RNA sequence: UGGUGACUCUAGAUAACCUCGGGCCGAUCGCACGCCCGGCGGCGACGACCCAUUCGAACGUCUGCCCUAUCAACUUUCGAUGGUAGUCGCCGUGCCUACCAUGGUGACCACGGGUGACGGGGAAUCAGGGUUCGAUUCCGGAGAGGGAGCCUGAGAAACGGCUACCACAUCCAAGGAAGGCAGCAGGCGCGCAAAUUACCCACUCCCGACCCGGGGAGGUAGUGACGAAAAAUAACAAUACAGGACUCUUUCGAGGCCCUGUAAUUGGAAUGAGUCCACUUUAAAUCCUUUAACGAGGAUCCAUUGGAGGGCAAGUCUGGUGCCAGCAGCCGCGGUAAUUCCAGCUCCAAUAGCGUAUAUUAAAGUUGCUGCAGUUAAAAAGCUCGUAGUUGGAUCUUGGGAGCGGCCGUCCCCUGCUCGGCGCCGGCCCGAAGCGUUUACUUUGAAAAAA
RNA sequence: UACCUGGUUGAUCCUGCCAGUAGCAUAUGCUUGUCUCAAAGAUUAAGCCAUGCAUGUCUAAGUACGCACGGCCGGUACAGUGAAACUGCGAAUGGCUCAUUAAAUCAGUUAUGGUUCCUUUGGUCGCUCGACUUGGAUAACUGUGGUAAUUCU
């Protein structure tokens, strides 16, 4: 009778047919593009949209004018503006079905760090952010999935507390000071 | 460089204490222990250190940070009436019994035994 | 079980008491008294939970043993008494009172009222019986058994009592355009007219109530108390007003009130 | 008197009765204590008949359950269905007596049997339907080795209560005494199959005479690849090399302003695992978080598990074996060139995970309501009648009166008979309670635990 | 994501199943660096159990002559801390398991005008027309014991 929660769901689905040629094909495309390290992370964002995308078809079968579908329609919209995947222009629910799933990584931490110019590649920008090099409003964010929110886009730089920002010199450094001291006398 | 903020204020008349939610910013260095954020709060309030009872940090991640809970009390006697005695015991003005509770439950037990004074002699 | 449980688990307490999942195993059971089990809110939960003057349930059975918490009129020192609708809790050293009136959703809300207002409570009667010498007996939703009360008091009026006494001083007859709280069902903390009441020999009784924006809306007799004649309250009300703003309008609200403060 | 939809209700009055195994009407305790010519008083604690309230509990209402006909008739003078009067019971009742009556249930599946059946909230799969599971933390039920009986109490047919019997088993000086882990640990056994004889009442609540005691309830640690989430195993330059924007050269070759890729090639800068003081966490700790100092070049700090004929992504590469050894879910590979064995290299897939066995869901429109089939692939009774079952022809309100928007679209109307209010000189206009075919259907409303 | 694919033939189109395919939840193999949650003697045997523990409890306020401690304005008893013992209350909740149980249990739905209810809350508690505080046991205590042995007495 213990007070636990055990409440917890899958974020991916491994896909029916195991070994398609033109899927494992498209599927890597997306993780050497942008940087990802198994086939779970372009599931899970495939998942992720199939959910957004299995609610929006819900609320197209419910009739215009029906506050259900208003209210949880305007909420959708008003979540995936918010992390930027659609645009303001495109805030009505039937733009939601034409949406895919480069779009969310996109938005992936990692791929802003390298668009935004403080990494030299996709890869590079995975190091950073898992060596706890970047913050994004005085918060290090030490995990490349952070989908970064619109109004959270611009607050993305290096920690105060990383030498790439202005911060203690690191190991190797410090070590190969103390060599050329050591050599030195 | 150590700031320490208060947040969410409350004044319990009911428990004659001050309550509030310790804010420590320390960007760069390590944790920082109870007795700084105590002498930080002391004249942060202009009250004795003694009074103030300072619990529950957890550093956000990163690590310029810190919340805990604080509580200003009136008095000394109004501390170590209303407080739980565990929090008290971290000031070295209430220490407990050493015997683990193994050997309590054995020793009433055994008590159950014996029936009238012969209690008092299952120990010693 | 084999005699009266004395145990509530945190899971089947009831969604009003809004008690988080993750803390513990059981719930404060509310010991027995004038409210239900379903229908109350525990000292304990009022005390550490709505206000959080304490931390724990021990800190608690410490504010309540010094005697400085008083319900309606009286003062309890059980942390798991039954404190329930229109009952008037006085903390008397922070200089406080409060009335458990229902937010516009199910919940009781923090409602201070003045210590002017804080003397007088408001019952619905639940029967009126006749006692063993022609003595003609109330009694209230909160058990108060008060005889020789005024004879147009009927079931489903409600009594203006003064705490310090005991004895009525005004009462609201349920009559058409008098106003209700709905204290019970999905209606539970809206505020409106009574504008129809519908007979059913041997089922249950419905009362349809028009609303301050003319949303109208149904709820079983039993479920319903009058807290003013006409349009006027005999109590304080909270924002919200039980007028229950719809989710799509209290979106509107919150996003209009974070936007313009800033 | 008051109340309900309805009392043989509540209250009232009369007559009485009062269980000696006996309803109440206080022989109780604590604080501060005062005023009054010894009396009188405040604030409590405890107890109490009865009523109400709360927490319930019990017995009933309607409706709803898996397989089975190689279970078709069952139930009944050891109650079956009724009726009358009792007994018992807290009450209602064949609950149990006594006496009558001959009923009750059934193809709309009774009765009997099976269940690797506690039920539900729920879980897994799932286009739409469905199928399967639910011992398991919430609700309800039941049991404490098997039946049975009872004590005490408000509440038990209680088993961390008692009494027997049956079963198994423990001490014994042989006369006796004691037992109940389907509580928490733990042991044996059983098995394909499942963790510590740990710490603590600090959190959550519960119990008590109780601010103070107790709680294997619970919390916290240990074991833990059941399963779920996040996420390292390198990143960047410069050199070796190969293609391209672009110029030139028919093709070579060059330039690199622009890369893009990989070499036990060199180079600096990085960070975490790990070690570890110190704080923080906590009942005391642990883990995380924070942080000094250490901590990475074959960054040996070395990623596996399955495959490479097809299905199904990936070698007709070499060595060995020669229908042998073996592989192979299936088709098949093996008989001396084996793309299939056993190995080396290489490649593929998923990746801190991956294979195997087994139940199960989709795939299965291969159980078919959606939605399958039945001339010849498996399948229409030999034929007809026939009672339940199932399905059943047509037909009984329509044309208008009124307004808005630019002939059309939405809107208002096609039953009557106590008391009141837009009122008028007993009637009319209007509202309220009631009366007004029965359903099914649909729409709304009430209500329905959380998780 | 409303999906199929290999296999009867010399070849073909079918029926049709077998086998592949993806979960899920039990076992098991091999492998395992970090971190957060977390199932865990259900399936077989509701089989048997050594040992330890799991239900006890005191306020100013039922009962204090244990000197076990302890103050002095004592004679108008009882300062106060208080083991034990009596009294009251709890032990009917919690926990565990799923054997039994197929209109039973359970669920929604009503009823209790057909019942009981410690507790809590509010009533009632000079409503009756007739001692300024009564009776004698018992336990802790003290002291003699018995049985091999018990939470025996």
């Amino acid at each position: 009778p213990v007070a636990r929660s055990w409440v917890c769901r899958k974020t991916y689905v491994t896909p029916r047919r195991p070994f398609e040629k033109s899927r494992l094909d498209q599927e890597l495309k997306l993780i050497g593009e942008y940087g990802l390290r198994n086939k779970r992370e372009v599931w899970r964002v495939k998942f992720t949209l199939a959910k957004i995308r299995k609610a929006a078809r819900e609320l197209l079968t419910l009739d215009e004018k029906d506050p259900r579908r208003l209210f949880e329609g305007n909420a959708l919209l008003r979540r995936l503006v918010r992390i930027g995947v659609l645009d303001e222009g495109k805030m009505k629910l039937d733009y939601i079905l034409g949406l895919k799933i480069e779009d969310f990584l996109e938005r992936r931490l990692q791929t802003q760090v390298f668009k935004l110019g403080l990494a030299k590649s996709i890869h590079h920008a995975r190091v950073l952010i898992r060596q706890r090099h970047i913050r994004v409003r005085k918060q290090v964010v030490n995990i490349p999935s952070f989908i970064v929110r619109l109004d959270s886009q611009k607050h993305i730089d290096f920690s105060l507390r990383s030498p790439y920002g202005g911060g203690r010199p690191g190991r190797v450094k410090r070590k190969n000071a103390k060599k050329g001291q050591g050599g030195a006398g | 460089t150590v700031t320490i903020r208060t947040r969410k204020f409350m004044t319990n008349r009911l428990l004659q204490r001050k309550q509030m939610v310790i804010d420590v910013l320390h960007p760069g260095k390590a944790t920082v222990p109870k007795t700084e954020i105590r002498e930080k709060l002391a004249k942060m309030y202009k009250t004795t250190p003694d009074v103030i009872f300072v619990f529950g940090f957890r550093t956000h991640f990163g690590g310029g940070k810190t919340t805990g809970f604080g509580m200003i009390y009136d008095s000394l006697d109004y501390a170590k009436k209303n407080e739980p005695k565990h929090r008290l015991a971290r000031h070295g003005l209430y220490e407990k019994k050493k015997t683990s509770r193994k050997q309590r439950k054995e020793r009433k037990n055994r008590m159950k035994k014996v029936r009238g004074t012969a209690k008092a002699n299952v120990g010693a | 079980a084999r005699g009266p449980k004395k145990h509530l688990k945190r899971v089947a307490a009831p969604k009003h008491w809004m008690l988080d999942k993750l803390t513990s195993v059981f719930a404060p059971r509310p010991s027995t008294g004038p409210h239900k089990l379903r229908e109350c809110l525990p000292l304990i939960i009022f005390l550490r939970n709505k206000l959080k003057y304490a931390l724990t349930g021990d800190e608690v059975k410490k504010i309540c043993m010094q005697r400085f918490i008083k319900i309606d009129g009286k003062v309890r020192a059980d942390i798991t008494y039954p404190a329930g609708f229109m009952d008037v809790i006085s903390i008397d050293k922070t200089g406080e009172n409060f009335r458990l009136i229902y937010d516009t959703k199910g919940r009781f809300a923090v409602h201070r009222i003045t210590p002017e207002e804080a003397k007088y409570k408001l019952c619905k009667v639940r029967k009126i019986f006749v006692g063993t010498k022609g003595i003609p007996h109330l009694v209230t939703h909160d058990a108060r058994t008060i005889r020789y009360p005024d004879p147009l008091i009927k079931m489903n009026d409600t009594i203006q009592i003064d705490l310090e006494t005991g004895k009525i001083t005004d009462f609201i007859k349920f009559d058409t355009g008098n106003l209700c709280m709905v204290t019970g069902g999905a209606n539970l903390g809206r505020i409106g007219v009574i504008t129809n009441r519908e007979r059913h020999p041997g089922s249950f009784d419905v009362v349809h109530v028009k609303d301050a924006n003319g949303n109208s809306f149904a709820t079983r007799l039993s479920n319903i108390f009058v807290i003013g004649k006409g349009n006027k309250p005999w109590i304080s009300l909270p924002r919200g007003k039980g007028i229950r703003l719809t989710i799509a309008e209290e979106r509107d609200k919150r996003l209009a009130a974070k936007q313009s403060s800033g």
